[PDB]
């Protein structure tokens, strides 16, 4: 799923490293969202 | 329970090692091997960043 | 485990 | 490429720092025999004197 | 294409000796290494 | 000149003289040779021009 | 045949690349134009 059209799958990952994620988690998450915005351009 | 009755939550990924960040490593053990100058000078050998 | 050469 | 490679650059790089640290290690031996040496000069010229 | 598949056909051991050999001839020999053509070399010129 | 390892040349290289002198004698001999439509990469024995 | 080819990658590196690049730098001293069709890239690009 693309970054930008699909927010709302987005911010479930990030409310999932949320409740269970450290931030070298965070930081792959981001990475992946770097990357699939990335993808998506 | 039932007989007795009838009678952490986050979960965090541990950060990988400073001593398995391997690029470092590898530079680190780059410059101990490449620029070292000839072996009849002698001189300092620069010690292996290896670990593990 | 042996060596062979190319001319070989 | 073949894992033989590796084997080799490694085998190729160890040879030269044994040869580099051996290489001091006579060096060091020479310098300090030399030294005596030296010194037997000196102490000879001393009772020469 | 042949020396990249089956690695290099000099095994590490004939390697090793080949440079120790080198190593204890250049000692033996009291050989100076070659430095580089330093900017103050006074024999650039005529060199070139 | 056909047989030679640039990784063992350049230690021997490298024990005669300056590691950047070595290191572009070696780079040297690793390059591409073209005829016509013809090419491929030397990367292993001697150019000898 | 070293920039205009459009099967030449020219983003930023990626890790994978780098730990390649170093592995290959590490067997392969100053055998950039062997190294680069291994890594992925140019003789250029993988020496810069």
């Amino acid at each position: 799923c693309d970054p930008r059209t699909n927010p709302e799958f987005w911010a479930k990952w990030e409310q999932f490293e949320v409740q269970h994620g450290n931030e070298d988690t965070f930081k792959e998450m981001l990475r992946v969202k770097r990357s699939v915005q990335a993808k998506y351009n | 329970s039932a007989m007795a009755r009838e009678s952490g939550a986050p979960i965090r990924t541990p950060r990988a090692p400073a001593q398995e960040d391997h690029i470092a490593n590898e530079i680190r053990n780059i410059k101990a091997l490449t620029e070292t100058q000839s072996s009849l000078l002698g001189g300092e050998n620069a010690p292996l960043a290896e670990g593990a | 485990n042996a060596v062979i050469l190319h001319e070989d | 490429i073949n894992d033989k490679f590796a084997q080799f650059s490694e085998a190729l790089f160890m040879a030269d720092r044994h040869a580099r640290e051996e290489v001091r290690q006579r060096a060091m031996m020479q310098q300090r025999l030399a030294e005596k040496e030296r010194q037997q000069k000196e102490e000879h010229l001393r009772q020469l004197a | 294409h042949n020396h990249m598949k089956d690695g290099p056909y000099v095994s590490s051991e004939e390697a090793v000796a080949i440079y120790t050999t080198t190593v204890h001839w250049l000692e033996a020999r009291k050989f100076s290494p070659i430095p580089f053509p330093s900017v103050s070399y006074k024999h650039d010129t005529k060199i070139l | 000149y056909e047989k030679i390892e640039l990784t063992l040349l350049n230690s021997l290289l490298r024990l005669i003289m300056d590691h950047n002198l070595a290191d572009y004698i070696t780079a040297k001999n690793n390059v591409t040779l073209t005829y016509k439509d013809m090419s491929h990469v030397n990367s292993y024995g001697m150019i000898r021009g | 045949n070293e920039w205009l080819d459009p099967s030449i990658k020219k983003i930023e590196w990626s890790r994978e690349e780098d730990e390649k690049l170093l592995h290959l730098a590490k067997l392969m001293p100053t055998q950039w134009r062997t190294i680069a069709p291994i890594v992925g890239r140019t003789a250029n690009q993988c020496l810069e």
